[PDB]
RNA sequence: AAACUUUCAACAACGGAUCUCUUGGUUCUGGCAUCGAUGAAGAACGCAGCGAAAUGCGAUAAGUAAUGUGAAUUGCAGAAUUCCGUGAAUCAUCGAAUCUUU
RNA sequence: UGAGCCCGGGUCGAACGGCCUCUAGUGCAGAUCUUGGUGGUAGUAGCAAAU
RNA sequence: GAGACCGAUAGCGCACAAGUAGAGUGAUCGAAAGAUGAAAAGCACUUUGAAAAGAGGGUUAAAUAGCACGUGAAAUUGUUGA
RNA sequence: CUAGUAACGGCGAGUGAAGCGGCAACAGCUCAAAUUUGAAAGCUGGCUUCGGCCCGCGUUGUAAUUUGGAGAGGAUGCUUUGGGCGAGGCUCCUUCUGAGUUCCCUGGAACGGGACGCCACAGAGGGUGAGAGCCCCGUAUAGUUGGAAGCCAAGCCUGUGUA
């Protein structure tokens, strides 16, 4: 096939022969990414995703990043 | 009038806060009245209602039943009177889901938690009762 | 004068009531932090430089050394005590220095002054 | 089955470490003898699952403490052990070192403060 | 009419009186009156746009 | 300026109008004396005027206005 | 004669217009400034009794701890689990932890 | 005169209308117009890709 | 927090499984789809039969509101009558 | 606003500022070029019993002083100070705070109509079996309960060195 697995956006679009990632150019290390397409922009931007360290970080501001625990606690 | 900028008199906001509130804010907005005598003994108007208190139906077509509340139903914004049930087709007896708005309590489910609650609210009116007086 | 792309840069201002009523809060603020003080300095008299301007006067930068020498008001106590200071005017003329002398001493009429401590 | 918080906040580091090797064996062979039958066994599983959670929480807090109580005069501790923060915030300049003045500023600033003053009308 | 009577918080007239302004004996025009307020009118519009 | 009034209540608005599409405007007031909308049977516009309404006991009653 | 074709009426279809609604969009305004080698955004695999989707979470896996509230959750099944209690909850808050492969 | 408007009968189930002004994304028969739905051809040609 | 905005062919492509289903080697392209009832009270039971189907019978204020579900136009179609 | 002005241009298409004036906001400073030379007075690390001890950087220059509408050095006589606690206060989350489910009719259901009332610094909004100020949540106003972090701060301890 002309296009296998890619480990980045977990797309077939990885050319076989030129070991290049058609979508995200896995070997490099900054993503692939142009301003002609914005749909293209909006299918992979910060928030299509899980989230798993970014949508804890509002919480942590509101209380002026705070450590320790609260008196009395057990 | 709201004065407060923080007060939304939204339609479409105030709909969706209310029909994907929590369990405790939904605690909070089932609340029913209290009957005149604990009205006049605990001076407190209205309370949450909760599982285990004796109520009387007001409105509906259930109206003047009294039972036992034994399911607060929160999810369906509704409670479970004793009693007061109605007949599938097979025959099973399923109970009726009628709102907190429409019964008054005539007896509570006195904890210690609950009597707390009676003594706040009894200190607020009556701090601003004295407010009134002078 | 629309050959080019305006329709990416039009500037509307229908904010222009929130940004007074940010300003006034701005001013507020400003009257919360320096709270006997004014929120303003005081600043000289100055004559407008061209021929067309030269009959009216306006408010200046700060006032010349020159000035606060003859108005008694030291130059490092100035700044502090709400008077603006600008070490590029020069009075060139002893009617903007008398002018502006008498500003000062005006000013030193009507201040009341509070110990450090 | 069930254990609350507070007691395993009580006991010390063996004790934990042994309710933690019973509630495992108990969790093992309730998953083996489970794929036959299972009616009550799964309430008391979760309940077993909830429980070694627990006291893995207990032994970890506890020995966290204790490693910061090592580290209390130390200068430098294990990253695992300092305030996340932001990585911007762990970046910028610290308040003793970002409120240092020149003794030139602190000079002027010492003889010639700023003033209360007020202009009446 | 010169004046004007004053009343009461009880709806009786209290007794005295008041001059009526001038502002009262002026024009009334409907076409100053509907323009001006044709205009006033749009002064609280929020925009809209797709 | 009973002549202003009446340019305001007939050319601009009034309360009282009914406009019908048959021909006839009427007036919804209860002191005028023909219920129709023109410059004479107007009990707003005229200062001096004057009508004829019966009680509910039945005592038919006439009501003059002055200016 | 019967059959067929056309028009009209009643009823029954097809289809989803119209009306009414709206936890959605869109435009404006205000306060505030907070991602990542202490491993981010994104991708994958797993975790529930029945989970198809979505969401939450990471072998402590529809979550653990701490605080607060005060009697549930709920579609069905189960609990000898909790009701003058350091205490239910598909609760809220959240400062402590766990946090698979990339 | 007309664009239209009013009433009766049936169905239906939560909002709506007139008048004076204001405002506009305001009136369709057509654009080999757009989207959806539905026909004669036609139970015809054919059993062909899909089903 | 709001509006002289739009109201399911409109308003964002997306009010609902939406950058989803699906198409392309790939870069990319990209839909359709909302409304029972106040409450499931979501039609027990008897009886045909192999059906996403009927007849009695029942719930409901109403079932010509039966998860083909508010109302239910026209094109087009069937039964009866002239 | 200047101003479609000046200026430039197959002087055609056209392109196209700035000073002044009115306003918003205002705040000023740090080095290099000096010899501390009667005393590198300066700083990064490591060890710590946390109080002061070592190695190193640095004289090819680290502190102090000075930054040109300035400045230094002497003389002179006046005028100025430095640290540590800190009650309490502000901001923000939180607890609590008005009044009909009275009677009649219609209706499956009153949140509709009629009668009699009440609250209102609250008649915004939402829910509740149909249009609810008084059924419920909230709403308005001053307070009040508990908490978080910043900043300010009345006062209270001390200061010192020919600085
Ligand atoms: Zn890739
Ligand atoms: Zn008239």
């Amino acid at each position: 096939k002309t296009h296998g697995l890619c480990r980045r956006c977990g797309r077939r679009s990885l050319h076989n022969q030129k070991k290049v990632c058609a979508s995200c150019g896995y070997p490099a290390a900054k993503t692939r990414k142009y301003n002609w397409s914005e749909k293209a922009k909006r299918r992979k931007v910060t928030g299509t995703g899980r989230m798993r360290y970014l949508s804890t970080v509002p919480r942590r501001f509101k209380n002026g990043f705070r450590t320790g625990v609260p008196k009395g606690a057990r | 009038m709201k004065v407060r900028p923080t007060v939304s008199s939204s339609r479409r906001k105030a709909r969706k806060a209310h029909f994907s509130a929590p369990s405790s804010v939904r605690r909070v907005i089932m609340s029913a009245p209290l009957s005149k005598e604990l009205r006049e003994k605990y001076n407190v108007r209205s309370i949450p209602i909760r599982k285990g208190d004796e109520v009387q139906i007001v409105r509906g077509a259930h109206k003047d039943k009294e039972g036992k509340v034994t399911s607060v139903y929160r999810l369906k914004y509704v409670i479970h009177v004793e009693r007061v049930t109605r007949e599938k087709a097979t025959g099973q007896t399923v109970p009726i889901g009628i709102h907190p708005s429409n019964v008054v309590i005539t007896k509570l489910h006195l904890d210690k938690d609950r009597e707390n609650i009676l003594a706040r609210i009894k200190a607020g009116r009556e701090q601003v009762a004295k407010a009134k007086g002078k | 004068h629309f050959r080019k792309h305006w329709q990416r840069r039009v500037r509307c201002h229908f904010d222009q009531p929130g940004k007074k009523v940010t300003r006034r809060l701005a001013r507020r603020a400003k009257a919360a932090a320096l709270a006997p003080r004014p929120v303003d300095k005081l600043r000289p008299i100055v004559r407008c430089p061209t021929v067309k301007y030269n009959r009216r006067t306006r408010l200046g930068r700060g006032f010349t050394l020159e000035e606060l020498k003859a108005a008694g008001i030291p130059r490092l106590l100035a700044p502090t005590i709400g008077i603006a200071v600008d070490h590029r005017r020069k009075n060139l003329s002893e009617e903007s220095l008398a002018a502006n002398v008498q500003r000062l001493k005006d000013y030193k009429a009507r201040l009341i002054l509070f110990p450090r401590k | 089955g069930k254990v609350k918080a507070g007691q395993l906040w009580s006991k010390n580091k063996e004790e934990l470490t042994k309710i933690l090797g019973e509630l495992k064996t108990e969790l093992s062979q309730l998953r083996i003898q489970k794929i036959s039958s299972s009616g009550a066994k799964l309430n008391k599983i979760h309940d077993l699952r909830k429980s070694i959670a627990r006291v893995l929480t207990v032994i970890n807090a506890k020995q966290r403490a204790q490693l910061r109580l090592f580290y209390k005069n130390k200068k430098y501790l294990p990253l695992d052990l300092r305030p996340k923060l932001t990585r911007a915030l762990r970046r910028r300049l610290s308040k003793e070192d970002a409120s240092r003045v020149l003794e030139k500023t602190k000079k002027r600033l010492t003889h010639f403060p700023q003033r209360k003053y007020a202009v009446k009308a | 009419r010169p004046t004007v009577t004053v009343f009461g918080a009880d709806g009786k007239p209290t007794g005295a009186t008041e001059v009526l302004p001038k502002v009262f004996s002026a024009p009334i025009r409907p076409d100053i009156v509907k323009h001006v307020h044709t205009g006033m009118a749009k002064n609280k519009r929020q925009p809209y746009a797709v | 300026s009973d002549e202003i009034v009446w340019q305001i209540i007939n050319q601009q608005f009034c309360a009282f109008k009914l406009k019908t599409t048959k021909g006839q405007n009427f007036c919804r007031n209860e002191y005028s004396v023909s219920g129709l909308c023109n410059r004479q049977s107007c009990p707003l516009a005229n200062s001096r005027y004057a009508t004829v309404r019966q009680s509910p006991k039945g005592t038919i009653y006439l009501y003059i206005k002055t200016i």
